[PDB]
């Protein structure tokens, strides 16, 4: 029925969904820990 | 399925950091440090009475 048919160039790619939460800090309140955990959660996307 | 999360609540301490002059017993030396004390052989120290 044809002969030139037509066939995908790029390869597929994958993204990273969840992971460890593993973090640290040097001792600034004590809630820093947490904003900066959104900080590299906001790095991902 | 997995699951995550993190407190706002409690917060850990990982390191003691002990430091020997922090201590009482840092009297009973002379804490007097080399950067090189592998290069020396028999070193040797002097009284006189």
């Amino acid at each position: 029925e044809d002969t030139e048919a037509d066939v995908p160039v790029t390869y597929g790619e994958m993204v990273l969904n969840g992971a460890n939460l593993v973090t640290a800090l040097v001792m600034r309140s004590l809630d820093d820990v947490g904003r900066h955990l959104l900080e590299m959660q906001e790095e991902q996307l | 399925d997995v699951e995550f999360d993190a407190l706002l609540g409690s917060y850990c301490n990982t390191l003691s950091l002990v430091r020997f002059l922090e201590l009482g017993l840092s009297v009973a030396c002379v804490c007097t440090k080399f950067p090189e004390l592998a290069y020396m052989n028999e070193g040797r120290v002097q009284f006189e009475v």
